[PDB]
């Protein structure tokens, strides 16, 4: 309950600057299908009965490369905001903050962040002829579904050059504020900016200077929680696992669909094909293959619904991105609980 | 198939074995109490990079998952966009028939994990290049602690943004279009009169979703104003 | 006058350079026009819109030449060649075949509308803020701070004119978080202490505007020992001397 008069008030006397995390998903992984392969599985009894359905193969084979086309526009639109790449500065001299642990370390391979290394340790993520030939005894799922035509292609973006784009947008939003956001940086001590800050969430700005070094040890203490609560707490990136888990869930099921026969004597064509003659086993052919059919293209449906549900995500980290990173937000709760003053 | 030796060992009553996907995998020979693997022979995938043959007829193929060295194992014309003086081994991997170039450069064709390939004169010959992607121009910002910046001039811009309102409204005959001007059929389709309907059903919806569309993007504002006469707007010209 | 105190920059910096203002949108205008007459390749979406119907429209149709393991896909034929209860099965899988392939073009055109929908509301909450007013979000309205918007009408579609501000050619300068005239600490009201040579004056934050220190631009708070980066200067009383 609030203690409610009609001439009474409450303010504050005291700040605590808090930061928080919020993950969305951005791409999916992008996969096509080779029809032919998955259906008559190299047998030139079959593919002479597919001259039908190669209008239905087409279709399917246009639909997912308009998925993985606009997951690659999605992935560059996220990321590739502002176009002018610039460098960490070398001297930091902050008035007291401490970017070490966002800002790149050059010392490790694909020079990314500490917090991008846990990140990249929390989620649980090339393959050759020779190898899937050998390894038997271990029967992983990938080469079995490779072995029918069910393909993953790599994103254009890698994670390096993603990891640069981060590092760009870091230190252009440290050392020139959200005036480098339109047209050319322009370099403003930390200090002015974060009064800059205050002066826009209605604190007037003597208040920052006159409280500097509360407000820095704040900062860098809130900056250690997390990275230690995120090192400890594996339940934290969840959206991305089960992204990654239902698309490697499709796939398995979509190879497991293959054991059943659609009302045929017999799951495989090999035993149909040499236990009867050609003109009375084409009807259990083309019963298998309507089956098979009907298999790929509500794969390719569901797969449709997620790509539209993954765009949303990705228009709205889009937006997040421009306005609570290249700017200050005066939304509420759009950048966090609380008023709106940084973002990384 | 192909057949290889096989380290499983069958029981005395058995004599072939079936993976998940139900197809025959494991055999025992009968000659010789021996058991055998089979794999099929078809495994990877392949892409064809190519200009408009608008422009010429050369491409470049790229293998997904296939050492450039072990190309033979994988797989006349053919043949030469298999044969080496070409490879160049990638992240995702390795092409044949284009040239690597030191320089980059924005991307044309997107071939992946930041590789691109495009058509250029590298001397009037053409030739089909490969080269890493250009992210952008290289920028550092002079940060100091008691410096600043200000701007002296303004520069006034204009961009255009362009966006979908509405798609075609379309309506389907089902019964035209299934059986045609057919009395021994459409006497069949009574059946599927109710999935008929569904679907119709469904495109008027689509139909009407476009209409409100179309209403709420341009009719946010009720009252309509006449254009002034008088421009007299200080130098602005809105001809 | 009302845009530019919107965007952040005083007023009377319009009066005095309205000429050049004009002149830049007209030639800007211009340019645009110029570009939308020579490149073509610019309306990619709604080409991309209609083409993607009228190939799937196309496709519907062609889909109407494979029998679905049926003796021949024509009915006429099947009805001239067999009996009754016999053709009736060819029939049937005839019927089955173009029935799943409606429901399969019913579903896509479905997904389209969604997708277009999505566009439309994007549409119509940009023609709410940027048209009808001015808008504090960073690129929501286009590059750089917005000023007006200008709508234009497209066949299924919409194409907006953002008129933006964007800062020209800069300088480089000293600058102190605050002031110490004589014990007391001052703060700028709303610009930023900017120091050429050998002089301190205060400017707007987007224009270069310089102005003598007085006690109507500052607020005297604290002292003079808190503050990090205080310098010593002399602060303009407007009072005093008369
Ligand atoms: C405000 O909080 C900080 C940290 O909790 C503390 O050091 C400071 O003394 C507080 N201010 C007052 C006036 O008590
Ligand atoms: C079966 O015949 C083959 C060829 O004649 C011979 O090599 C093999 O040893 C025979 N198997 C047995 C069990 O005798
Ligand atoms: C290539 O395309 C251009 C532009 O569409 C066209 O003018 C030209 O005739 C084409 N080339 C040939 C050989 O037709
Ligand atoms: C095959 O390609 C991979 C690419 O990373 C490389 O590491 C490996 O050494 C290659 N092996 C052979 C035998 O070419
Ligand atoms: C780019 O790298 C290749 C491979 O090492 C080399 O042959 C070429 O000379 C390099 N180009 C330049 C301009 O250094
Ligand atoms: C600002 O730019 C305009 C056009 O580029 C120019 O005419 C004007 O002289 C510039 N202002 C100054 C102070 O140089
Ligand atoms: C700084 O500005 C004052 C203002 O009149 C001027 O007199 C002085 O020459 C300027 N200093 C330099 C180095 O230009
Ligand atoms: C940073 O500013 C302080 C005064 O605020 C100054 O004493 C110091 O020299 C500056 N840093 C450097 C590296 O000069
Ligand atoms: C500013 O003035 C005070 C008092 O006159 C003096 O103690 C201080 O050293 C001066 N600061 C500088 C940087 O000269």
């Amino acid at each position: 309950s609030v203690a409610y008069s009609n001439n009474s008030i409450a303010i504050p006397t005291n700040f605590t600057i808090s930061v928080t995390t919020e993950i969305l998903p951005v791409s999916m992984t992008k996969t096509s299908v080779d029809c032919t392969m998955y259906i008559c599985g190299d047998s030139t009894e079959c593919s002479n009965l597919l001259l039908q359905y190669g209008s239905f193969c087409t279709q399917l084979n246009r639909a997912l490369t308009g998925i993985a086309v606009e997951q690659d526009k999605n992935t560059q639109e996220v990321f590739a905001q502002v176009k002018q790449i610039y460098k960490t500065p070398q001297i930091k001299d902050f008035g007291g903050f401490n970017f070490s642990q966002i800002l790149p370390d050059p010392s490790k391979p694909s020079k990314r962040s500490f917090i991008e290394d846990l990140l990249f340790n929390k989620v649980t993520l090339i393959k050759q002829y020779g190898d899937c030939l050998g390894d038997i005894a271990a029967r992983d799922l990938i080469c079995a579904q490779k072995f029918n035509g069910l393909t993953v292609l790599p994103p254009l973006l890698t994670d390096e050059m993603i990891a640069q784009y981060t590092s760009a947008l870091l230190a252009g939003t440290i050392t020139s504020g959200w005036t480098f956001g339109a047209g050319a940086a322009l370099q403003i001590p930390f200090a002015m900016q974060m009064a800059y800050r205050f002066n826009g969430i209605g604190v007037t700005q003597n208040v920052l200077y006159e409280n500097q070094k509360l407000i820095a040890n704040q900062f860098n203490s809130a900056i250690g929680k997390i990275q230690d609560s995120l090192s400890s707490t594996a339940s934290a990136l969840g959206k991305l696992q089960d992204v990654v888990n239902q698309n490697a869930q499709a796939l398995n099921t979509l190879v497991k669909q293959l054991s059943s026969n659609f009302g045929a004597i017999s799951s495989v064509l090999n035993d149909i094909l040499s236990r009867l003659d050609p003109p009375e086993a084409e009807v259990q052919i083309d019963r298998l293959i309507t089956g098979r059919l009907q298999s790929l293209q509500t794969y390719v449906t569901q797969q449709l619904i997620r790509a539209a549900e993954i765009r949303a995500s990705a228009n709205l980290a889009a937006t997040k991105m421009s306005e609570c990173v290249l700017g200050q937000s005066k939304r509420v709760d759009f950048c966090g609980k609380g008023y709106h003053l940084m973002s990384f | 198939g192909v057949l290889t030796e096989s380290n499983k060992k069958f029981l005395p009553f058995q004599q072939f074995g079936r993976d998940i996907a139900d197809t025959t995998d494991a055999v025992r020979d009968p000659q010789t109490l021996e058991i055998l693997d089979i794999t099929p022979c078809s495994f990877g995938g392949v892409s064809v990079i190519t200009p408009g043959t608008n422009a010429s007829n050369q491409v470049a193929v790229l293998y997904q998952d296939v050492n450039c060295t072990e190309v033979p194992v994988a797989i006349p014309t053919w043949r030469v966009y298999s044969t080496g003086s070409n490879v160049f081994q990638t992240r995702a991997g390795c092409l044949i028939g284009a040239e690597h170039v030191n320089n980059s450069y924005e991307c044309d064709i997107p071939i992946g994990a930041g590789i691109c390939a495009s058509y250029q004169t590298q001397t009037a010959s053409q030739s089909i290049i490969a080269y890493t992607m250009s992210l952008g121009a290289e920028n550092s910002v002079a940060y100091s602690n008691n410096s600043i910046a200000i701007p002296t001039n303004f520069t006034i811009s204009v961009t255009t943004e362009i966006l979908p309102v509405s798609m075609t409204k379309t309506s389907v005959d089902c019964t035209m279009y299934i059986c045609g001007d057919s009395t021994e059929c459409s006497n069949l389709l009574l059946q599927y009169g109710s999935f008929c309907t569904q679907l119709n059903r469904a495109l008027t919806g689509i139909a009407v979703e476009q209409d409100k569309n179309t209403q709420e993007v341009f009719a946010q504002v009720k009252q309509i104003y006449k254009t002034p006469q008088i421009k007299d707007f200080g130098g602005f010209n809105f001809s | 006058a009302y845009r530019f105190n919107g965007i952040g920059v005083t007023q009377n910096v319009l009066y005095e350079n309205q000429k050049l203002i004009a002149n830049q949108f007209n030639s800007a205008i211009g340019k645009i026009q110029d570009s939308l007459s020579s490149t073509a390749s610019a309306l990619g979406k709604l080409q991309d819109v209609v083409n993607q119907n009228a190939q799937a429209l196309n496709t519907l149709v062609k889909q109407l030449s494979s029998n679905f393991g049926a003796i021949s896909s024509v009915l006429n034929d099947i009805l001239s060649r067999l009996d009754p209860p016999e053709a009736e099965v060819q029939i049937d899988r005839l019927i089955t075949g173009r029935l799943q392939s409606l429901q399969t073009y019913v579903t896509q055109q479905l997904i389209r509308a969604a997708e277009i929908r999505a566009s439309a509301n994007l549409a119509a909450t940009k023609m709410s803020e940027c048209v009808l007013g001015q808008s504090k979000r960073v690129d929501f309205c286009g590059k750089g701070y917005h000023l007006m918007s200008f709508p234009q009408s497209a066949p299924h579609g919409v194409v907006f004119l953002h008129v933006t501000y964007v800062p020209a050619q800069e300088k480089n300068f000293t600058t102190a978080p605050a002031i110490c005239h004589d014990g007391k600490a001052h703060f700028p009201r709303e610009g930023v202490f900017v120091s050429n040579g050998t002089h301190w004056f205060v400017t707007q934050r987007n224009f270069y505007e310089p102005q003598i220190i007085t006690t109507d631009n500052t607020f005297v708070s604290g002292n003079c020992d808190v503050v990090i980066g205080i310098v010593n200067n002399t602060v303009y009383d407007p009072l005093q001397p008369e």
